[PDB]
C-alpha cells in the first residue's frame, strides 16, 4: 500500500511542489469562507477545474474517497437533521427532513468532497521526495526561534527513507511469530493486547541496531552537524508556477465579493 | 612507507575485559592487508578506531598515525577525510533518499559547491556499475547494489585507505565476487590501500599481508602463504582452514606425502599428477 | 541535546509510529488503529517536548508517504504532536504504574481525540461543535478502554527492552 | 509426505506490477529425508518456503503436506494445527527473540500449541540442552547474549515442540565453524530421528555433505529434483542455471583436467581423499 504517485504529463505535474502545497493549503483556508450558494458554486467550479486539469481518471478520486464515505454520509445527514428548517418533507420523533436541512447537508457534502479532491490532487501528482522538500522549505521561518531546522529536515529525510524498510521488517517479524503459533487477531481483549508485544519488541530492537549503525556510518563520513553543508537536491521555480499564483489570487476575489458578509 | 601504524594500546567501552590489548601493527601503502579473527576478537573496534571514532584509553603511551599524521582529538576530521569504511550491513548505512543523494552525502558534508558536486557524483556513480540506477530508491536495490552505492560514496571523497568491515558477508557468492573485483579494480585505478576485515580466509588468500586477532591481541602477522600453513594455530582459535591446506592435512592423515610449500589448487593437482608417475 | 545516534533513534520511532498508524486490530465492525502505540513510544523514550517534535513530524511523514486524504491541515499535526507530549509528561522517567497509564490515556483521549479533533473537524466542515462530537463520541468512548490495556503491555515490553545491553544507558 | 500438484503463486494478481513468484511446480518429498532447496537469488526459494505452512496460499494449486491439504481458497482457520507440524525458521531468526527470559522465549513456542505449563518447560530445557546452550545462561534476558547464543535460542524456540517438518532458511549463515558444524549436526540428527528437514542454502558443500534430495529452482520454476550426486554431475548445466558446485567437486574437476582418474563422484572431502588414495593405489 506504499506509494500513491501516478505519473502524468499534464501541466499540473510540472508545477513546483512548494507552489502546489501552498495552493492546497490556501484552498483549504479559503473553503472556510464559503457560506452561501454563490461561494459554494465558486469553490465547486474552481475545484473541479483543478481536478480536470490533472487529467486523472475519476477512479483515483473514487478510490481516495471510499475510506471516508461513511463518515461523509453520517455527518451530512446528522447536520441535515440538526439544522432542519423551512419546508418539511418527512417528520418523525426527531428526524425532520427540511429544505434548509437539505441545503446544509449539501453544503457539508460539498466541503467534504472538495477537501478530499484537493488533497488527492496534491498527493497523487507529486513525488514523495518533492513533497518532503516542500514541507522542509515551509519550515524555514522557524529559524526565527533559532531552532535547528537542519536536524528537523535530517530527521524527516531519515524517517521517510526507513518506513518502507521497517514495514517489510514488520511483515517478516509477524510471519516469524505466526510460524510458531502466534495469533495476532484472536483471543479476546487481553490476548489481543498481549499479542502486540511480539510485534513491537523485535521491531524496537531492529530500530535500535539500525540507529546505531546509521549513526556510525554518518559520523564516519564527515557529518558534524547541519551547520556548513551544501545541498544536492534542490527545488527551483519556473514560469508554470505563475498559474497557481493567479489561480489562488483570482479565487481570493471571487469568494470575498460573493460570500454572505 | 607504512600507511597506518599503531603503537601498543587498549580501549574499553564500563567493561572488565578491554576490547583490544597492546595492539601494534604496521600497514604498507598500496597493500591489501587482511584482518581476520573471531566474532568477538575486536576487528570492528579496530576499524572504528583507525578513523578516530574511538580513542585509546591512555593517550600518553598509545599512538595511531595514518598518512603521516598522528591521531588526536584535534586531528580528527583530518584522518577521517583520508580513510573511509564500508560497513557490514548494506542497507543500514544507506542514508540518502536515492543513489545520487547517498553518493553526494559525503560531498555535502564537506561544503562542496553543487556544480562540482554533480560532476563528482556522476563520475563516482559511473565508476561502479550503476550508471542507470542514479534515481533508484534504497528498497529497489539488492544487497550487492547497495554495497556498490556505499563503495561509490566512499570513493567520491577520494580517500587513501578503504576499510571493508566484513562488507561482503551478507551477500550471495556471486555478489561477493563482483564486489571484491570492483574494489580491486578501484584500488588499482586510484592507487589506494585496502584493509579487508573478514571471517573466512578465502578473501585473505589473495592478500599482500594477513593480520590475525584473538581476544583483542595480534596473534600473528605475515604473508598468507606463511600464516595459513600454521593450521594448528588456526584450529586453536577456531578459524576456517582454507581449502588447499585443509585438503593437504587430510592427505597427510591419509599417508600421502607432499611438500609443505604447496598452495593454490593448481599446484596441488600438478603435484598429484607428478606423483602419479609412480 | 540529543546526539546523532539519538536523533537517528527518534527518526526510527517516527517511522514506527507512521507504520503502526496503518495497522488495525479487531473484529469485522470494531477495529482500533495501533497508532497510539507509537505515541507512547515517543513519550516513554524521548520525553514530553522531543516527543512533541516526533509527534508533529510523524504527521508530516505519514502524509508524505500514505497520503493525507483527510485534508492537508496543520491542526491534525498539532494534535499528533500534542498526544506524545502528554504521554511523555505522564510516563517519561517515572516507573510504570497502573494509574499513570490510566491518566495518560484518559487525558490524551480527552484533549486530543475529543476536543481538538472534534473542534477542527467542525471548523473544517462548517458543522458546529455538537454535530461533530455526536458523530464521533462512540469511538472515543469505546477505544480508550482498549488503549489502556494495550499501553500497559507495551510499557511492560519496552521497560523489559530498555534494561538490556542493547539500549546504551 | 509432502506433495505439490500444479502450483503457481503470482504476486499482486492483476495490477501493472504482476510478478510470477512461482511457476508450474510438481514434486514429492518423502518424509524422513534431508532436502536442500537451492537456487540463485530471486528464484523463489522464500515463497516456496512460506508455502509449506500456508503463510502464502497458492494461486490455482494443490498442496498435500502433513495430512493437510491447502488450496487457493482455503481459510485461516485450522492452520494452527498445520503450523504445529510444519515449522519454519527464517533467516536471522535471532531477530524474533522478544521474551523476558531465554527459557520463556523457548517455551513461547510450545505453549502456543496447547502444551501444558510443565510439558512446555520440560521440552524447552531439553532443547536448550540439545542446541548446545549451557545451563547458567537460562534465566537471562535474550538480548544479553552473543549472536551465536541468540541464534541457538531462536532455533531452540522453533524446535521445542518437535515439529514433523522443519524448514530452515540459512540457519548457520554467520556462525563460527564450530557452531556451524554443531548446528548442521543438530539438524542431521533431528532428521535421523524420523523428521523431515528442508534446508534453503547457498552453500553447496553442506548440500553435498548432508542432503539426501536437492530441489533446484530457477526464476520460480523447478528445474531439477534429484539426489546431490545427480544435480552436480554436469558442470556446464550448473553454470547455465546460475548454480554453483561443491569446492570438492571443483578440485575433482581440476584434477581430472590434469588427467588423473577419480572413481565415483567425490562431492565431499573424505570421498575426495579416498578417491585420491584409490587413484594412486
Ligand atoms: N557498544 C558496546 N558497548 C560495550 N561493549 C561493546 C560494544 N560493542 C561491542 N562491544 C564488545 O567489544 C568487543 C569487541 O567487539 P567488536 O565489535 O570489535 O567485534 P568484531 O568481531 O570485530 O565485530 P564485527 O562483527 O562488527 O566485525 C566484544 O566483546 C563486544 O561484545
Ligand atoms: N513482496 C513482494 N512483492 C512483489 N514481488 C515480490 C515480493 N517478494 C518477492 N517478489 C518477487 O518474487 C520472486 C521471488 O523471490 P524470493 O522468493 O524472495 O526469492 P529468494 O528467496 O531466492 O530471494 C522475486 O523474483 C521477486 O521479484
Ligand atoms: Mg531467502
Amino acid at each position: 500500500i506504499i506509494g500513491r504517485y501516478l505519473p502524468g504529463t499534464t501541466f499540473v505535474y510540472r508545477v513546483d511542489p512548494r507552489a502546489k502545497l501552498l495552493t492546497t493549503f490556501y484552498f483549504i483556508i479559503m473553503i472556510f469562507l464559503a457560506n452561501n450558494w454563490v461561494s459554494y458554486l465558486v469553490i465547486s467550479i474552481f475545484g473541479l477545474a483543478y481536478v480536470f486539469a490533472t487529467g486523472l481518471k475519476a477512479r483515483v478520486f473514487w478510490d481516495g474517497v471510499k475510506p471516508m464515505i461513511w463518515m461523509i454520509v453520517f455527518t451530512s445527514l446528522l447536520q441535515t437533521f440538526f439544522m432542519a428548517g423551512g419546508k418539511v418533507y418527512w417528520h418523525w420523533w426527531i428526524f425532520t427532513l427540511s429544505s434548509e436541512g437539505l441545503i446544509n447537508g449539501l453544503y457539508v457534502f460539498i466541503r467534504f468532497a472538495m477537501i478530499i479532491l484537493v488533497s488527492t490532487v496534491m498527493t497523487v501528482t507529486t513525488k514523495p521526495l518533492e513533497i518532503a522538500d516542500a514541507m522542509e522549505w515551509m519550515l524555514t521561518p522557524l529559524k526565527l526561534f533559532k531552532v535547528n531546522v537542519g536536524m528537523i529536515s535530517l530527521v524527516i529525510s531519515i524517517a521517510l527513507r526507513f518506513v518502507p524498510t521497517l514495514f517489510d521488517q514488520t511483515v517478516k517479524i509477524m510471519n516469524a511469530q505466526r510460524s510458531r503459533g502466534a495469533d495476532f487477531n484472536d483471543g479476546g481483549l487481553v490476548k489481543r493486547a498481549k499479542s502486540v508485544v511480539p510485534m513491537l519488541v523485535p521491531l524496537f530492537i531492529d530500530s535500535l541496531e539500525v540507529a546505531l549503525d546509521l549513526s556510525t556510518a554518518m559520523e564516519s563520513r564527515g557529518y558534524k552537524g547541519s551547520e556548513g553543508r551544501t545541498r544536492y537536491r534542490i527545488l527551483e521555480w519556473s514560469k508554470v508556477d505563475l498559474i497557481p499564483v493567479a489561480y489562488c489570487l483570482l479565487l481570493t476575489i471571487l469568494m470575498i465579493t460573493t460570500r454572505k458578509h | 612507507g607504512s600507511d597506518n601504524i599503531i603503537s601498543f594500546d587498549h580501549v574499553t567501552f564500563d567493561s572488565p575485559r578491554p576490547a583490544l590489548s597492546d595492539l601494534s601493527f604496521a600497514i604498507e601503502r598500496g597493500s591489501w592487508t587482511a584482518l581476520i579473527g573471531h566474532n568477538g576478537s575486536g576487528k570492528s573496534t579496530v576499524s572504528k578506531l583507525i578513523n578516530g571514532l574511538l580513542a585509546p584509553d591512555d593517550l600518553d603511551k598509545s599512538s595511531i598515525t595514518v598518512d603521516g599524521v598522528k591521531l588526536g582529538a584535534d586531528t580528527v576530521w583530518e584522518v577521517r577525510e583520508k580513510v573511509g569504511i564500508v560497513f557490514q550491513n548494506p542497507d543500514n548505512q544507506f542514508v540518502g533518499a536515492t543513489v545520487s543523494d547517498d553518493v553526494a552525502f559525503g560531498l555535502e558534508n564537506r561544503a562542496v559547491p553543487r556544480p562540482e558536486m554533480l560532476k563528482i557524483v556522476a563520475q563516482a556513480v559511473a565508476d561502479v556499475g550503476m550508471a542507470d540506477y542514479a534515481d533508484s530508491e534504497p528498497s529497489n536495490l539488492s544487497g550487492g547494489q547497495k554495497q556498490r552505492v556505499a563503495i561509490a560514496g566512499i570513493l567520491a571523497v577520494k580517500p587513501q585507505v578503504i576499510i571493508l568491515d566484513e562488507s561482503t558477508s551478507m551477500l550471495d557468492p556471486e555478489g561477493k565476487e563482483q564486489i571484491l573485483d570492483l574494489v580491486r579494480k578501484i584500488k588499482e585505478d586510484n592507487n589506494l590501500t585496502v584493509i579487508s576485515i573478514t571471517h573466512d580466509l578465502e578473501e585473505a588468500a589473495g592478500a599482500d599481508q594477513v593480520l590475525v586477532l584473538d581476544d583483542g591481541q595480534l596473534l600473528d602477522q605475515g604473508k598468507p602463504e606463511e600464516i595459513f600453513p600454521k593450521v594448528e594455530m588456526l584450529k586453536r582459535i577456531g578459524l576456517d582452514i582454507p581449502f588447499v591446506y585443509r585438503l593437504k592435512q587430510l592427505l597427510k592423515e591419509r599417508g600421502i606425502v607432499l611438500p609443505d610449500e604447496i598452495d593454490d589448487d593448481e599446484k596441488l593437482v600438478q603435484s598429484l599428477w607428478q606423483l602419479n608417475s609412480k | 541535546k540529543l546526539e546523532l545516534r539519538e536523533l537517528v533513534l527518534l527518526a526510527m520511532v517516527i517511522a514506527i509510529k507512521v507504520i503502526l498508524g496503518q495497522f488495525k486490530v479487531g473484529n469485522a465492525t470494531l477495529q482500533v488503529g495501533l497508532g497510539f502505540i507509537g505515541s507512547v513510544m515517543l513519550g516513554y523514550l524521548f520525553g514530553p517536548w522531543w516527543g512533541f517534535a516526533g509527534g508533529a513530524l510523524s504527521d508530516l511523514v505519514s502524509s508524505v508517504i500514505f497520503g493525507n486524504l483527510g485534508g492537508f491541515f496543520i491542526g491534525f499535526t498539532l494534535t499528533a504532536a500534542l498526544g506524545p507530549m502528554i504521554y511523555g509528561f505522564f510516563l517519561y522517567k517515572q516507573p510504570i504504574q497502573i494509574w499513570r497509564v490510566i491518566a495518560s490515556v484518559i487525558c490524551v483521549t480527552v484533549i486530543c481525540n475529543i476536543g481538538l479533533n472534534t473542534l477542527w473537524v467542525s471548523m473544517m466542515y462548517g458543522i458546529n461543535f455538537m454535530v461533530a462530537l455526536s458523530s464521533r463520541i462512540l469511538k472515543e468512548m469505546i477505544t480508550p478502554w482498549i488503549q489502556m490495556v494495550a499501553v500497559w503491555f507495551i510499557l511492560e515490553g519496552l521497560s523489559r527492552v530498555k534494561l538490556s545491553r542493547k539500549f546504551w544507558s | 509426505a509432502i506433495k505439490f500438484e500444479n502450483v503457481s503463486y503470482v504476486y499482486s494478481p492483476g495490477s501493472p506490477l504482476e510478478a510470477i513468484g512461482l511457476d508450474q511446480l510438481n514434486f514429492s518429498l518423502e518424509e524422513g529425508k534431508f532436502i536442500a532447496l537451492v537456487g540463485h537469488t530471486g528464484s523463489g526459494k522464500s515463497t516456496l518456503m512460506q508455502h509449506f505452512n500456508a503463510l502464502l496460499k497458492p494461486t490455482s494449486g494443490k498442496i498435500e503436506i502433513a495430512g493437510y491439504t491447502i488450496t487457493p481458497e482455503t481459510g485461516n482457520k485450522g492452520l494452527k494445527d498445520l503450523r504445529r507440524k510444519v515449522s519454519l525458521a527464517f533467516q536471522f531468526s535471532e531477530a524474533q527473540l522478544f521474551e523476558n527470559t531465554v527459557l520463556k522465549d523457548v517455551e513461547y513456542g510450545p505453549r502456543n500449541f496447547g502444551f501444558s505449563e510443565d510439558e512446555a518447560r520440560e521440552a524447552a530445557l531439553k532443547w536448550l540442552k540439545k542446541v548446545g546452550l549451557k545451563d547458567d545462561l537460562i534465566e537471562h534476558s535474550p538480548f544479553d547474549l552473543s549472536g551465536g547464543q541468540m541464534r541457538r535460542v531462536a532455533l531452540a524456540g522453533v524446535l521445542a515442540y518437535e515439529p514433523e517438518i522443519i524448514c530452515l532458511d540459512e540457519p548457520a549463515a554467520g556462525l563460527d565453524p564450530m557452531g556451524r558444524l554443531e548446528m548442521m549436526q543438530l539438524f542431521k540428527d533431528y532428521q535421523a530421528a524420523g523428521h523431515t528437514v528442508i534446508l534453503v542454502t547457498h552453500n553447496m558443500d553442506d548440500v553435498a555433505d548432508y542432503a539426501d534430495d536437492v530441489l533446484a529452482l530457477e526464476h520460480g520454476r523447478l528445474i531439477k529434483h534429484a539426489s546431490p550426486k545427480e544435480v552436480f554431475k554436469d558442470s556446464e548445466w550448473l553454470q547455465k542455471h546460475h548454480l554453483a558446485e561443491p569446492r570438492s567437486a571443483r578440485f575433482a574437476a581440476k584434477l581430472e583436467a590434469a588427467g588423473l582418474k577419480l572413481p565415483g563422484q567425490p562431492l565431499t572431502m573424505p570421498e575426495l581423499a579416498d578417491a585420491i588414495k584409490q587413484s594412486l593405489k
